[PDB]
This record gives C-alpha cells, structure tokens and sequence, in this order.
C-alpha cells in the first residue's frame, strides 16, 4: 500500500469500487483539534429550564475553560418541537423540518453566547476550524448551534417526518471531524437507567454500556437520538461518549477533570 | 399519509463529472440537446464533480484529512463543473444557483427562467458521516435527496455509460460485464462491486417518498437524454422501492 | 410635497403569527385562497411571530436579556413561518425572500413571479429601541413601515378575530367587547389596554406619507382577506391620517 | 480563435457619477428615456462614482491610505449611485443588483426582467494595482470589461459632455477645445492630457476580444443615449481595435 | 503643493488630468502592515506534492511565528490547469477562467488551514486587515487563498485565455497594498536559472537580478508570473521579492532571518 | 407637430422574395441569425413575393388583366413565403399573422412572443393605382408603410445583393456597376434605371414622418441583418428626408 498504489486506483475506479475503499482506509489520520471537548448543553432539557439551569452553567463554562479547551453545541427543545408539529400537519418533507429546527438551535446560541461575551467567548462559524478563539487562554472556549447542515438534503428516517439527525448528530458529528478528545453530553438525567426515568418508578441507573448492549436492551432512541449510536460505530475518532446532568451543580466541571460521572457509551 | 409535493412539474437531471471532464467534445452536444429541452421541461441540472475531486482526496489523503475535510473539497469541483456548464446556457437564459438558493427560492427562479444549474453535491462538509475515508454522500446521492424532497416528476442521472453493468465496463473484469436494463435499488445494495452510482444513492432510496424510478443513461449519445424525460427506456431503470398511495 | 411611490402597483399582506400557529386547519384555506389571488395582485406576504416568539421572550426574560436580544430571537419565528406559508405555495412559483431581497430586489422578484413571502419584523435588531422589555417594533409595524415606504396601494393585516374590540374578545372583559369597524390611529394610540395590533403600528401611522387606510381581517373566515383587497369592509379599518395630496 | 460570446443580445450603458451629481434635473429626464428603452432593449445599466468619490480620495490621501484602500472607498460611491437610479425605475422592475448577481446570475435577471442596474467598478479592492495613487481601474474600465466578456452588443458611455474633445471644455484650456467625432483607442493612448473616460480603458480596449466601438454621448441631452443604443453617431466613437473574425 | 490644492484639483479636474495624478503622487504614504511578511506557498510546487512537502512547511511556519508575522497565501496547482483546458477548449474567456482557477487556491487554502488550525492559525478574509489574528503572539499568522479578485473582471493577456494575474500576483499585490517588509515566493527550485532547470541540464544560479536584467535575458516569464515584474516596477512599498525552495528544510526559516536563499528580484 | 410614434420599441425587418426563392440554402443560415437576433429585438418580418409573383404576372397580363388584378395574385406569393419562413421559425414561438392581425393587434402578439411573421405587400388589392400594368405598391414598400406608420425604430431590407448599384449587378450592363454605399431617396427618384427596391419605397419615403433612413443588406452573408440592427454601416443606407423634430 503506497501513495502510488491509492493515486492509481482514485483515477481509475469508480470510488464505489471496494478496492479503492480499501486502499483509501489505510490512509494517515490527522486530528484537527485533538485537545478539545465538545460540549453539547440540551434545549429542551437545560436551556428551556432558563436562568436556574442555564446560570449555574455558564459558571462552570467560564472556570472550566482556564483547563480545557471547550466546543459549546446548543440543542434546539420545545420551539423546535412546536415547528415540527406545524409543519408534520402540513405534510411539509422531513428536509424542511430540519431548516425549521436549525432556526431554534440558532436561538439558543446567541442566548448563551451573550451571558458569555463578556467573558470573551463568541458564537462562531466554522467552530473547529475557529482556531483563534480556541488557542487563547483568556478564551479557550467557542458557542456553536448544534443542528447539522443537511437542511433540505437531510435523509428521512424510515417513518414520519421528524428529522433524524439534529442536535446530538450535529454536535457529535463535528466532535468526530476535528478528532476531539472527548464529547459530553449535557441533559437533565443522571444518564442512561433503564427505562425513561420520567416516567418509570424503578428504572436502574446505567454506569457504562457499549452501543450493542444498548441495543439488546431496547434502549436504541433513549437518552440519545438513535442515529448516534450507529454514527458512534462508525467513528474514527470520538469511540465513546458520556452523558451527564447538567442540573446538578458542577457536574459538567467533574466529567472534565475525569470524573465517571453520569453514564459512559462506548462503541464497542 | 407521505408528504405532499413542494414542486411536482419539477424536472431533476444529473450530470456526471466525468462528463464534463471530456470537455467539449462531450459538452457542446450535451448544450445543445439542452437547449432544445428547455421549452419542453421546466429542469434543475445538477453537476458532479468527477477527477479533479480525485486529485483532492489524493492530496488530502496523503495530509491525512478526515472525511468531513474532504467532502466540500470534492464538492468545490462539482460547483465548478456547474458554473462551466450554465456559462454555455448563458445565451438561453440559464445561471447557476447557490445551494441556499436552490433550498429556499428554486420555485421563483423556475418562474424567471426554464432551467438552473446547480451543485448536486449535499452540503454535509464537516458533518459528513464516518466510516469510509471517501465521503459517502456524493453528486448521485445530493441529486436525489433533492428530487425526492421536492417530489419532482423525476430524476436522470446522466452518465459516460450506457447505465449499469455486472462489472466495470472500463474496468478490470470489462470482459464479463452484462448490460443491466432494470434494477432495484435493494438488488443493487446487496451486491458487491463497484457501481457507476453512489451506494449511498441506494441507501437514501430505500427511504424515498415520491420518486419510484431513476434512469442513468448515456449523454454521449446525443439524444438519449431526451428520450429519458420522456420515459423512453434507453437506459437502467433504478427502481427505488416507492410504490404509489 | 411627498416622497415618490416606488412600487404603486403593490400589495401587502401581513399574516398573523397565531394564524400559522393553528396549522393545516387554518394555513390550508389560507393558501387555497391565496392560490386564487395570484393572478389578481402583485403580492408581498409577510408572516408574524405568534406563540414561539412569547416561549422565546420567557425564556430569554428569565435569562435577563435585553429587548435588543429579544427582538431577533422573535423576528426568527416569523421568518420561520414564512418558510413554511411559502413552501406551501411552491408549486406556484411562490418563495421566501430575505429582507435584503425586500428591501434592495422586490421589483425583480415580483417581475419572475406573482407574489413572495418574507419575514414581517424589520431588522431593528440589537437596536431596538429600549423602554419596554417586550420589542415594540413587531409584525404589523415592520409591515406598515414597508408598505408605506413603497407606496404600495394597501396594507392587509389578517388576524384570527374579526378587528379590533373595545376589548380582549379572548381575555377576562370579554364579555364588553365591542366590535369596532372603523377607527383612526390616534383614538387607538389614545386608548389604554389591548388591541390585535402594536401599539408602534399606531405610531408609524401617525407619521405615514401613502397609506391611508389599513384593514384587519380575520383570515379564519374564508375569502374576506379577497373582499379586503377589492377594498370591501369586512373587518375593522384603521385610519392612519394621511389625508390626499 | 475568440472565445464565443456568453450574452450577445445584452446592451451594456456606462451612466457618470457626475450625470447623476446633477440630481434631479439630470435624473428625472434620464430616467424617462430609460423607461422607453426598457422595452426596445436588454440592459445592463451600471454607475460610476462622481463627485463623492472625489472627496473620500481627499481624506483618504490626507490620512495617507493606498492605492488599494481608496479602490473600494470610491466603489461604495459608484454602488450608491445604482441604488438611486434602480430606486426610480422600481416601478418598472428594476432593481440593483450585486458583483457577484452581475458576473454569476446576469442570464436569469434579465430573464426575469428588462433591466438591472450595477456598480460599473469593478471589484479589484485591495489588488488594486499600484503607481498612480488615484485607482485606476474606476467606472468606463469596469464597464467595459464586463461588456466584452460577456461579448456583448455594445457598451455606450453616457456622460455630462458630448464627447471626447483635444482639451478639457470644462477647464483652463477649453478655448483650445476641439470636439472629436471618432476617434482610436490607440490614438487617445499615445495622446497626453485629461479625458472623460479612463486611461485604463484604453489599455483594456487593446486586449479586447469582441466589442469594436464605444461610443460616449451626452446624456444631459434627451434622445442621444436612445440614438446611440441603434448605432447612430450623436457623440464620439471610439474604436478599439478588435476587428472582426 | 497642499491639501487644498490637492483638494481643488480632485474637485476640479478628471481624475485622469496629469496635474492631478501628480499632485495626489506628493501624498503621505501609511503602511498598514508594516512588520508582517507575506509568503505565498506554490500550489503545482509544494502543495499538490503532499505530506512529504506540506508537513515540513506547517512545522517551519509554527515555529517561524514565534519572531514573525506571517501572511501565508497558497497557490492553486493542477487542478486549476485541468478547469483551465476544459474552459479554454469551451471557448470560455479569461474572465471565466479566473473564477474557477479562485476555488482551486480556495482548497488549498483550507487543507493548510486545517493542518494548522491547532496552533491557532486561522484561514482568513481581509487578512491585511485580520488584524486580531496577527496582533498575537500565541497566533502571528493568517492563511488566504492568493487569487486576486478581478474573477469576471480580470484584464487578458494579449493572447489566450489564461488569466494573467493569477496566485503570485494575487499574493504580491496584497503585500503591496498593506505595505508589508517582505514579499517570499515558495516554490520547488532554489531560486531563478538562466533557464528552465527541469528541462534543461546547464541552467545557471542567479543569485540577485533586477526586472529589467530579467527582461534582457528572456527570463521576463519563468520562475514567477511575468505581470509580477511589471507589477513590481509599479510597486510603493515592496520593492524587492525572494524567491526560495520551499522543498529544503529551513529554507523558509532561514529567509526569514535574512539569510540570502534564493534568488532576490529587485525592481530596479 | 408631426404623429406619435405607435410602437417606438418595434424592428422592422423585409425578406427579399428572391432570398426566400433560393431555397434551404440561402434559408437556412438566415432562420439561423434570426433564431440569435430574437431575444436582442422585438421584430415584426416582413417576405417579399420573388419569382413566382413573375410568373403569374406573365400568366395574367397574357389574360389582359388589369394592376388591381395582378396585384393580389402576387401578394399571395409573399404570403406563402411568410408561412414558410414562420414554419421554420415556429420551435421558437414565431408564427405567420394575417394582415388584419398586423394592423390591429400587433402589440399584442409582439407581448407574447419576441417576433411575428407577415406578409410585405400592402392590401392595396383591386384598388391599387392605375399606369403601370405592373403594381406600384410591392413589398419594400408595404413594409416601409408600416414602419413608418408604426414610428418603429427601423427598417432593415433584406437582399440578394450587397446593396444599391449604379447599374444592375446581374445584368446586362453589370461591368459599369458601382456600389453606392449612401444615398438618397430624392437621388434615387430623379434617376432612372433599375433598382433593388421599389421606385413606389422612394415616393413615401418623401411623405414619411419618423424613419430617418433605411438600409439594404446582402441576406446571403451570415452577420449583415445583425450588424445592421445594431445600425452598423453593412450595405446601402438610404436616407428618406425625415429629419429629426
Ligand atoms: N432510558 C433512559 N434514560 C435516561 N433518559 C431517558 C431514557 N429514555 C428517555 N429518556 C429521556 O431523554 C431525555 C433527554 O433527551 P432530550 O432530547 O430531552 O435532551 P435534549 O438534549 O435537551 O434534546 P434537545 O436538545 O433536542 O432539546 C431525558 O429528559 C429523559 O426523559
Ligand atoms: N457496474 C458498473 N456499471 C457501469 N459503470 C461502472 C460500474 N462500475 C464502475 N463503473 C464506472 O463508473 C464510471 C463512472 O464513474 P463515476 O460514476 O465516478 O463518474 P461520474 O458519475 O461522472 O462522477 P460524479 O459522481 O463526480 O458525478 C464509468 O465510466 C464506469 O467506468
Ligand atoms: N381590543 C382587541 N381587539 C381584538 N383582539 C384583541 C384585542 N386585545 C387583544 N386582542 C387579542 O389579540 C389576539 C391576536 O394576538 P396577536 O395580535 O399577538 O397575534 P398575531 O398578530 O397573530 O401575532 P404577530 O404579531 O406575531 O403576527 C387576538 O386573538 C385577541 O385575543
Ligand atoms: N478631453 C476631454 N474631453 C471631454 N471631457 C473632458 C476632457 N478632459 C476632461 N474632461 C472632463 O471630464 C468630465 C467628466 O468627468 P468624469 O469623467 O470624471 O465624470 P464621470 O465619468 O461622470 O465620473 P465616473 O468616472 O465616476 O463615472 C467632463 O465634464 C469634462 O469636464
Ligand atoms: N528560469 C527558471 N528558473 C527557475 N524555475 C523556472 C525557470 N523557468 C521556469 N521555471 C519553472 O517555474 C516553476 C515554478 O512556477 P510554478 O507556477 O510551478 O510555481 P507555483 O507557485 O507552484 O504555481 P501555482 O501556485 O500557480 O501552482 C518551477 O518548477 C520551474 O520548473
Ligand atoms: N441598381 C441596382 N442595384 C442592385 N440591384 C439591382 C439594381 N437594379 C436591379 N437590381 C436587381 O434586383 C435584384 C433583386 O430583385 P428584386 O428586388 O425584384 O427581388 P426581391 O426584393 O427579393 O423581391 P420582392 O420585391 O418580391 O421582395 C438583384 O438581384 C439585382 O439583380
Ligand atoms: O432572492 Mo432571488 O435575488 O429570488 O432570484
Ligand atoms: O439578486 Mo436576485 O439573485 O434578483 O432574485
Ligand atoms: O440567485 Mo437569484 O437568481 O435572482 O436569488
Ligand atoms: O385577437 Mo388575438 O386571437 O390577439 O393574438
Ligand atoms: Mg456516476
Ligand atoms: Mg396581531
Ligand atoms: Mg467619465
Ligand atoms: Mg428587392
Ligand atoms: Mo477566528
Ligand atoms: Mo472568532
Ligand atoms: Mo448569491
Ligand atoms: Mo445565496
Ligand atoms: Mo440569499
Ligand atoms: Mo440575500
Ligand atoms: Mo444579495
Ligand atoms: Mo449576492
Ligand atoms: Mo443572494
Ligand atoms: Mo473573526
Ligand atoms: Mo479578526
Ligand atoms: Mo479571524
Ligand atoms: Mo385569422
Ligand atoms: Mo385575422
């Protein structure tokens, strides 16, 4: 296997051709930004909670970021919801729910961004390749809107309309680009149990799961959207992720400093 | 109940890089057997990328860039190839459109004017999806997501081939390719081996809501493209596993 | 003498948010009637805000932000309703325009295709004027401040109610409110309590060059929103008090 | 061979910066005669900078600002120029339009309507080329790269003097003034001495591939542009040595 | 000479009025970027050869922005040659061809960006004015894509249809216009010969040449775009330009700190 | 104060009968560069009789039949001349009208379509004038009736000949035959001779009211009818005494 080799195949074949995948996956692997964290915090589950969850969180973002390089994804939460009602009734594609959302995820963003601005951390474009705000100390930290760009080409689930791919793909998907270290879901659970713990009595906390166990247990679209999951098989760089309760105070700053908390996926 | 159809009058028809790639002697005659469609047709042309997205994913491959790098590099070339191609249309009309605009304003430019032109590559860029080195979601696959969201009359995919064979024509096992005249995407996705498609194409078929059949064909046969728009079988016929409500 | 009319020949409608917030049941006799006014006007639709700008202001309120952050977090709901009105109307040629668009390109817009669909909030943005922590400068003002500014022959303003009552004819005084079906802009300004439109609408008015009259309708009851634009009473008109040259 | 002409049916007019200057005594009469126009032609109408520019090189001089940096101050003033021009033809669906509208999507504007109007200069910004400290490449230069490549019918300067004359007739030497009915590019390059068009014209002139005339006429007289826009002689003609294939 | 009558004069006569041209010639002169070098690394000759060269130049750049600020601009290479045939063969013009040669140097911009982004160093626009990236010593460099703007409006040569002003042009005119102390030209041979050293045997050095001496030998469009010189005639503030092998290690360093790699092409 | 202009916007273009009389050979190339000239102008085509209106002039003047007999017999030559040229121009929405048609509603039809074909010959029928055994009023002046009628913006006669000679250039005295690059109406009527347009064209031109001048250009080389809409100095101008208001 040589550069020759892989250049001979990429002009002949057609990149369908197995050879020329194989040839293409022994390839070097350089990671972007190997050093950040990707951080996503939940529309729904912390932001639409307002000043009692999003307070305490910006906190912990602004001492958090004197170590760590952070990537701060927003979801999107019952706005986004609302639209994909309206426009579900309407008939209106799955590709059009996915513009809607983005707008929601876009609010978000700016909400966060300016509880922080005057701690210098923008809402940016191009997030792992804004190279200038994540090399600063006095920075280190950059908002972004969690939602992919798929907007109008986003590929539909099996059934219904709802896109499949919103803001745990879109922060998690970026995550995996820049080859980041690690990827930290903030929600408003412990982490993974059993069975929904919203409406369960006795569902059964979850510590550390790879995607097939999760899968074996019916839990593929629980705590996380399912697609993830199988974007979590296939990655090259981000092979495990974890999920923490981002209402309890200083829970996001222990999982930075490496604390087990909350529950941990693995790919495998 | 599916959802309805944004814009039903609506033709879609890809133009394979590698067409473009031959330059004029392809080119001119594909122009001008455009032309004469635009009356008949109210069409969004959607260009491929072909080889210079090649030498990108080289050069990228060998710095090591991961796939999310290289899908808009490889798109990069497909853009180019559409602003080549509506520069020959300029005369009748015919501009290229921005990805925004061909998401948000295709229905007023139609209004305007009797085709576009735009890029057929998706914009997943950085958001691409793992696994394979090669970005998945390519000129084929970005064309048909299009079509099937608008819930257009159709999609051709056209082609340096005459469709769809067992083997690559242009390839090593040439002497044992069949000519394929019908297909299903379900056939075609549990077969190995290289295809003149995306394989994603076939993924996002399996998905589809309101195309039940894409044609690839031939446009270095003058004519052939025509006839396709018309559901005139001249070349493979993909059906897609939409059957009607 | 008065400024020039820039587009005379045009007319703007205004949608209400909480019209679209009632989905299909309300937006599809909508669009079918707006399907059939086409060909009789050349149309500027500008969607409101409605129920997702006031979860937004909740939140952002809770949050502490100023009205200068509230006004783009609401103005996003009403551009996002007018994607989804003109992505009903796609098939007729009908899409949705950025303010740029509006303000720089609505001639040739409305020269390709009947009508187009843009946001009604104006783009005063983190330059909202302070004084209130709820955005003064909403739908109907951005709407009126357009349509008076072109010149435009009218100004529609459809609302799920009939016009405007003596009071909320959905609040706790419901049971004294009285239908009004005409008024002027400076009795309302003078009133104190709740009216369908904002109070800055009553303002601008005060200071209008062109329009002279604007109509609430309620958009629920099909084809009154038609009778306005021939200038039928069938709800309440609003004198603005520009009086003829 | 010449490369093929990508708009051969469009008309290109230049208006001066300083025509407009004049206000509405100039533009009101102006605008008329482009009105009548609009149906007997397809026109690309593009403004130069004017007096306005003047004063931003004073200060930008003064402040000591390169060649580069004084480019895109004096092309602001040839935009604004569009938009008050665009402005008074609304009503007959014109609009301005934008750099990247103009190079991109010009095919599908002017199918959409008669006219658009742009800023003649062209976008060298920052790589502006250095020696003079004035930029020279400014309205008559932008125009006229624009007209030929697109290999237009024609471009037609439309100035506040008749002509090119051997002396400035608004300055010391006007006495000395003779009018100039036609005239060679190659001619007026070797001439030294003040010029109602561009020096850089002439140099693109020499490089040109289609346009063979340019004709500069007064366009504070009513009915010249007209004229000129079907060939006839009512100012200077300037040949630029593009002869035919 | 004073600013009033300078200022009658901008008010009075055409901007072409030689009386005028002089006067505005007698102007004070601001460097905007007075400290920063503008290096433009070659598309056909470094970056389009990969890893082997790119890599070894992402490490000098790093290092070299610790006492220097950079302005790095990339060339386009192979595939802008292979847009170039097929639009000539077209028929299509110069202008034409420019836009498409701009995406080329747009990519290349964006794979060296990314192999950088991790120390900060940002892909840009207004780079002359990207005056937050330079200012700092964690960053001190900014990454563009050196085609000029002209696109649609780009002047042809006398013959064909191949823009004129193309990567070395654009990179040349941007170190002009902010004023910059040095113009570096990266390629794949260690500076100018008497000819064409890849396809001749006995080509000889030339250390240090004048235009015009470059004129006189036949050598006016050789190891740089022929505009370049003239350009460089015309030129304000970047009177002299280094032309250095971008294949040898240090090289870029070393030119850096004044050592005299490379060939020095001074305007007169 | 002379008449208004009807259709200031409008070209007026007349084929020679004896263009139409070479077959595909001359027609060809010439529906060619017309297919090109329609989106550059709003064109009103005008055909002439050619040699089979001879023939039935030698049928019926053997019969004894007087001028207002012959002259409809030969206007249905240049009627059946029109369809042709029509037919071959109708995939691009050309179609032939009737005169009826051409007098009454040509606004209309040039609103939907960029040109219209019709016959030259004017409906002087049974009441052409007496004195000629030969009808006067052919299709050069037919043609220049309605151009002059309709205030259009020009007049283009389209021949088998580079222009006016001094002499017949196929015939009997053709060595002596200059080319006359310019003249006049009033020049041309005081000589005698035989012309390439009817002596009867030289009477109206004298009692015109807006067309200043009238060019004949050689048809059979592909570029002169374009040239000459663009008013360039292509083949025979020939000056009506019309001078300007
Ligand atoms: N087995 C499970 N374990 C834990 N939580 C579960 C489980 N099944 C379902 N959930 C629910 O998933 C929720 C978290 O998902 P949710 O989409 O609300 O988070 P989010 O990131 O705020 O979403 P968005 O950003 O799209 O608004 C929890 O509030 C919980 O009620
Ligand atoms: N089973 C097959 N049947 C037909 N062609 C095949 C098959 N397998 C491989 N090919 C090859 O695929 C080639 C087309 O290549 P490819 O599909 O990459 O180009 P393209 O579609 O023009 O490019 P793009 O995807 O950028 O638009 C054909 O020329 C043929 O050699
Ligand atoms: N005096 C009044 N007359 C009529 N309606 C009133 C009055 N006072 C309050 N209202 C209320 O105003 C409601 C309309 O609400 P609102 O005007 O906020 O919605 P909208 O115009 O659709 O939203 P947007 O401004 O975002 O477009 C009516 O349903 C009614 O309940
Ligand atoms: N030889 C000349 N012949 C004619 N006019 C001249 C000559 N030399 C100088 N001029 C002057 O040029 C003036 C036109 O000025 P200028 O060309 O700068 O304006 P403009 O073209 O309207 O501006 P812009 O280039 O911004 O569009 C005329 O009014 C005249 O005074
Ligand atoms: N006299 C000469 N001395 C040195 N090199 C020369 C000479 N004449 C021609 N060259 C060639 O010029 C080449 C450098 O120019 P080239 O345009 O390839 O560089 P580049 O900056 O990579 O271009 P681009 O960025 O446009 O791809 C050298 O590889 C060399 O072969
Ligand atoms: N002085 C002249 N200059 C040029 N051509 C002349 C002259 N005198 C006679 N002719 C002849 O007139 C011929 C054109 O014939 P004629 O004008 O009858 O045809 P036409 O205009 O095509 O017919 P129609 O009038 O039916 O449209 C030329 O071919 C030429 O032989
Ligand atoms: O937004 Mo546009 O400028 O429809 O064709
Ligand atoms: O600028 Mo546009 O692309 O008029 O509808
Ligand atoms: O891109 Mo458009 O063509 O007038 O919005
Ligand atoms: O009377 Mo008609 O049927 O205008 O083209
Ligand atoms: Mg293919
Ligand atoms: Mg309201
Ligand atoms: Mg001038
Ligand atoms: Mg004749
Ligand atoms: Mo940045
Ligand atoms: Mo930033
Ligand atoms: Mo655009
Ligand atoms: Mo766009
Ligand atoms: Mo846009
Ligand atoms: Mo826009
Ligand atoms: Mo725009
Ligand atoms: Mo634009
Ligand atoms: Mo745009
Ligand atoms: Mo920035
Ligand atoms: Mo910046
Ligand atoms: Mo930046
Ligand atoms: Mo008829
Ligand atoms: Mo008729």
């Amino acid at each position: 296997n040589s550069t020759a080799e892989l250049e001979e195949l990429l002009m002949q074949r057609s990149l369908t051709d197995p050879q020329l995948q194989a040839a293409a996956a022994a390839a070097a692997d350089f990671r972007i930004l190997p050093d950040a964290t990707v951080i996503k915090i939940g529309g729904q589950s912390v932001i639409d909670r307002g000043r009692a969850a999003v307070y305490p969180l910006v906190d912990e973002i602004v001492a958090a970021r004197k170590n760590h390089k952070l990537l701060i994804g927003t979801g999107a939460g019952t706005r986004a919801r609302h639209l994909y009602s309206i426009a579900a009734g309407l008939g209106l594609p799955a590709g059009v729910l996915a513009q809607l959302g983005s707008s929601v995820a876009d609010q978000n963003a700016a909400m966060l961004g300016q509880l922080l601005a005057k701690h210098g951390i923008p809402v940016v474009g191009g997030a792992g390749l804004s190279a200038v705000p994540l090399s600063l100390a006095e920075v280190n930290a950059v908002v972004f809107s969690g939602m992919p760009p798929y907007k109008l080409w986003m590929r539909p689930a099996a059934e219904g309309v709802i896109p499949p791919y919103r803001t745990d793909a879109g922060c998690f998907l970026l995550a995996e680009q820049f080859g980041c270290k690690q990827m930290i879901f903030v929600k408003d659970e412990d982490g993974l149990y059993t069975a929904n713990p919203k409406t369960s009595k006795d569902a059964t906390f979850i510590p550390r799961i790879s995607v097939d166990e999760m899968k074996a247990k019916g839990l593929h679209d629980s705590i996380l959207e399912f697609p993830v999951l199988d974007l979590l098989q296939s990655a090259q760089h981000v092979r495990e992720v974890q999920v923490v309760n981002g209402l309890v105070p200083g829970n996001l700053t222990r999982a930075l400093a490496g604390e087990h908390v909350g529950t941990i996926i693995t790919a495998s | 109940k599916r959802p309805i159809r944004l814009l039903p009058w609506l033709q879609v028809v890809k133009i394979g890089g590698r067409v473009m790639d031959r330059g004029a002697d392809a080119i001119l005659p594909l122009v001008e057997e455009l032309r004469k469609l635009l009356p008949e047709h109210r069409l969004l042309i959607l260009t491929g990328a072909g080889v210079r997205a090649r030498h990108v994913f080289s050069v990228g491959l060998d710095l090591g860039l991961p796939v999310g790098s290289l899908a808009p590099l490889a798109a990069s070339e497909a853009g180019q190839n559409g602003h080549i191609l509506a520069a020959m249309l300029a005369s009748e009309g015919v501009s290229y459109v921005e990805h925004p605009t061909v998401a948000d304003q295709l229905a007023i430019h139609l209004s305007a004017t009797r085709a576009v032109v735009g890029s057929a590559f998706p914009p997943y860029h950085h958001h691409e999806f793992p696994g394979s080195r090669i970005p998945p979601h390519r000129a084929d696959t970005g064309a048909f997501l299009l079509a099937d969201a608008f819930g257009a009359a159709g999609l051709t995919i056209v082609e340096n081939v005459d469709g769809i064979y067992t083997a690559d024509p242009n390839g090593p096992d040439r002497g044992q390719a069949r000519f394929l005249p019908e297909t299903s995407a379900t056939d075609l996705a549990k077969s190995e081996g290289p295809l003149p498609v995306d394989r994603a194409l076939l993924d996002v078929m399996a998905t589809a809501r309101h195309i039940e059949r894409v044609q690839v064909v031939n446009g270095l046969v003058p004519g052939r493209l025509t006839a396709a728009l018309r559901g005139e079988h001249v070349g493979t016929l993909i059906r897609t596993g939409v059957r009607p409500a």
